[PDB]
């Protein structure tokens, strides 16, 4: 189910991926959880004719399950009603009978319907957020406002209700990353917007008990959607508010890694990047079990030239050992800028050894060998990085040649004369080529 | 060191295998769901081969005398496959559903046998009347 | 009245051909003309579509 | 995935093979080899050397 | 009809089977070089359409007219 | 296999089928625990065997052991296809 998370996180790309891990976990065993998550999956189906194709009439198996995990269950019969709703022409008719044999068996439990528009809430919180499917939450949505009493639901439940309505919203446009996404965010802050409504019952401090834990998330999310509108400073402000409200309440207690790695790099985009370090050190420190965020506070502190305080990050960086293949190397160029010779050609080799290389941490490293010029490190750094990490840039390829001709003489000329026909489509590679045939010439 | 070189290549290996097989299940769904008889028009028939199917419907279906009066059951078509099988008088008509079967009765004493396999042949022949020809045909039989 | 009387005869012939389908299919256990009875049996089917025969569940 | 069927529909090879099944199911008599049919209905797979050898011997028969 | 389909499935899966699309499908999958025309694909799926012995009679009336 | 090198004779080709049967099922520190002290030891003079180890080396950790593909470019094994092979693994190292 973790894999089939991270799969459907790059929906775009290894949909088909994410099939075969649903199905192999439903295979090994039936989950709930893994259940829902192949129908949520499977609802969409490019309109249900994409290679799903007739899912829709294969969810019959999903409703059979719903029923074997719950014989009256709300969200199961939630489920089943939104499938239904979103793929069928009547069957919503025997949904509504479903969403009656709960209506009156919730009145049992009192002896309203809150528990109604609360089920289909639940789906739409895991649809959106566990398994990222912004058409199911949708389709979830729909289903709440299909629900039988409209007028009479709790505003805390139709709080709850516009809260999801904005997060499937914010899910639609980055998920589509097309057309304008700052449209919605230019309508969310428009006059009068839900967002607003939510901003201003998180003001109010008369029903601050069951509202503020979903008036977070949406403060947060004004601020993303800020933040993609372009007024960088106001959504830091708004964020760096959120960040206030987050250390009265619990710091990581909502534990937001996303929004947190936002705020460093909205603060990072600006001239404050020790101000961004600051920043992403305080977060890492009141987070210390989430290790891998002192490897980007470490990359935010390399920028203020101060050594001392990144290697001290650096050192809780590398605390999580094999997965620190940009950490080590970040580590290894902070070495080669101050002093350390034969450790950062360990670390830099160890990085190497290491899954993936950065590509501009790679350049950083080989401008700084360049400068503390040696011909082995520049041919084991540099000509490794244009070989596998940028094998498509001419201009690393170019740098290259020059490092090799530099080294030894025109005789090394083999790779400039193999990768001088094709160079970043002239521009500036005309004079790169005309010295490097002078180079070799001479 | 994480020993990456095995085992991460055999999953991807699966991975790939159940992507290719989930893209020929879905290609084949498509296939097989793009399946549809296209309509056709009905096929006209001759008004000598219509002249034939008339008078059979006169001496099968409209004789008084045969067995099932004027509106014997189940309905028959004369077709020329099955009328040659029959076939194989001075009226014109020889052989025909009423002559064939008093035929039928007059060499069961001669050729017992003889009449076996031919009426098994025969009663195809008049099992495959009952099928018929044309959708107008049965509307007009009707 | 009439469209009923010609599915009955297909739908006994759909019933022979089968028969012999499913022994085709007991043969094919034991050790094509399965493969040979279907278009056949798609013949018989196509007619009743053709000629607008009700269908039989 | 979708990708690969949104390039199919492009291409129309589902049409093809939707017609060829289509011929194949109204064709009363079903060869034996129902892929030399679907040959014969979509035209001429690899033929080109033959008719390389057909477009030579004309050749030769016109000089 | 549902019979009519039933029947139509049943005779597409007896003859020809599905795993001859199938293969060509999956050959399709595999080579990522894919042209904007499935027809030359197709084409070089081939299969034989002229037969061995029916392409040979050109090649042997060709050796002799050499002979 | 630590008790067998703590002994003194370590077999030259049991060395190997051990070796091979690592590398089926590969493990670097097995390897560079094995291979090395097989053509370093037990057949320093041998030429194939330190090919195969420089090229297991090579796959295992890229540029920091090139001073084995060297020393395989020093004795090729006769050369014929064994100079070949080490001139594919040089390139290889190199790019």
């Amino acid at each position: 189910y973790e894999y089939g998370t991270y799969c459907l996180r790059r929906g775009g790309a290894k949909r088909g991926r994410a099939e075969e891990c649903f199905r192999e976990a439903l295979a090994l065993e039936p989950a709930h959880r893994g259940a829902l998550l192949a129908l949520l999956g499977c609802s969409v189906a490019a309109g249900r004719n994409t290679d799903p194709a007739y899912l829709e009439s294969a969810e019959a198996a999903a409703h059979r399950l719903l029923d074997v995990a719950g014989r009256s269950s709300l969200d199961a019969w939630a489920a089943l009603a939104v499938v239904y709703r979103a793929y069928g022409e009547a069957k919503r008719a025997e949904l509504a009978s479903c969403e009656q044999e709960m209506a009156r068996l919730e009145k049992q439990q009192l002896a309203a319907g809150e528990l109604q528009a609360r089920s289909f809430i639940s789906l739409a919180n895991t649809l959106l957020e566990s398994l990222a499917l912004p058409a199911e939450a949708a389709l979830a949505l729909e289903l709440a406002a299909g629900l039988r009493h409209w007028p009479s639901v709790g505003p805390d439940t139709r709080t709850l209700h516009a809260l999801a309505g904005a997060l499937a919203e914010q899910a639609l446009a980055r998920a589509a990353g097309g057309g304008a996404a700052s449209a919605a965010a230019e309508a969310m802050l428009t006059p009068g917007s839900s967002v607003l409504s939510m901003m201003r019952a998180d003001a109010g401090e008369a029903v601050s008990s069951v509202a503020a834990e979903a008036a977070w998330r949406c403060r947060l999310l004004v601020a993303q959607l800020h933040k993609a509108r372009g007024a960088t400073d106001e959504a830091i402000r708004f964020y760096q508010e959120y960040i206030e409200a987050a250390r009265s309440s619990g710091r990581l207690a909502e534990v937001p890694l996303s929004a947190w790695l936002e705020l460093a790099e909205a603060y990072a985009a600006r001239g404050q990047a020790r101000f961004a370090a600051d920043v992403f050190l305080l977060g890492a420190s009141a987070r210390p079990g989430c290790a891998v965020l002192w490897r980007g506070a470490g990359r935010c502190f390399v920028g203020a030239e101060e050594l001392g305080p990144a290697d001290m990050a650096l050192s809780e960086a590398n605390v999580l050992d094999p997965e620190d293949p940009e950490a080590w190397g970040w580590l290894a160029l902070v070495a080669l800028r101050e002093g350390r010779a034969e450790d950062a050609e360990k670390a830099l080799a160890f990085g190497l050894r290491c899954g993936l290389g950065d590509p501009g941490l790679l350049l950083d490293i080989a401008a700084e060998y360049r400068a503390a010029g040696q011909r082995r490190a520049e041919q084991r750094v540099l000509q490794e990085v244009a070989v596998k990490l940028m094998p498509e840039s001419c201009s690393a390829r170019l740098l290259l040649a020059r490092c090799l001709v530099a080294q030894r003489c025109g005789a090394e000329a083999a790779e400039a004369v193999a990768a001088a026909r094709q160079l970043a489509a002239h521009e500036d590679d005309e004079a790169a080529v005309a010295e490097l045939e002078a180079e070799l010439r001479g | 060191r994480d020993e990456s070189g095995t085992g991460r290549g055999a999953l991807e290996e699966a991975l790939a295998e159940k992507e290719k097989r989930a893209k020929v299940a879905a290609a084949l769904e498509r296939v097989l769901r793009d399946v549809r008889m296209p309509r056709r028009p009905q096929p006209h028939e001759s008004v000598e081969e219509l002249a034939a199917g008339d008078a059979w419907d006169r001496v099968n279906g409209c004789a008084a005398g045969a067995v099932g009066g004027p509106y014997a059951w189940p309905p028959l078509f004369h077709s020329p496959g099955v009328q040659s099988e029959l076939a194989e008088a001075p009226a014109g008509a020889g052989c025909s559903l009423a002559v064939l079967d008093e035929l039928l009765t007059e060499l069961a004493a001669a050729a017992p046998a003889a009449a076996a396999p031919l009426a098994v042949r025969a009663e195809e022949a008049k099992a495959r009347a009952r099928v018929p020809p044309n959708n107008r045909k049965v509307l007009r039989r009707a | 009245r009439h469209k009923v009387a010609a599915g009955d005869a297909l739908e006994a012939n759909i019933r022979s051909l089968d028969s012999r389908i499913e022994a085709a299919q007991a043969d094919a256990q034991a050790n094509a003309e399965l493969e040979q009875l279907y278009w056949e049996r798609l013949c018989v089917l196509r007619t009743w579509t053709g000629l607008g025969i009700p269908t039989r569940a | 995935k979708e990708t690969f069927r949104k390039y199919l529909e492009q291409a129309g090879a589902i049409d093809v093979l939707v017609k060829v099944l289509v011929q194949l199911y109204e064709e009363p008599s079903k060869p034996k080899t129902a892929l030399d049919y679907i040959k014969q209905c979509l035209g001429s797979p690899t033929p080109a050397e033959y008719e390389a050898v057909v477009a030579e011997r004309d050749g030769l028969q016109k000089q």
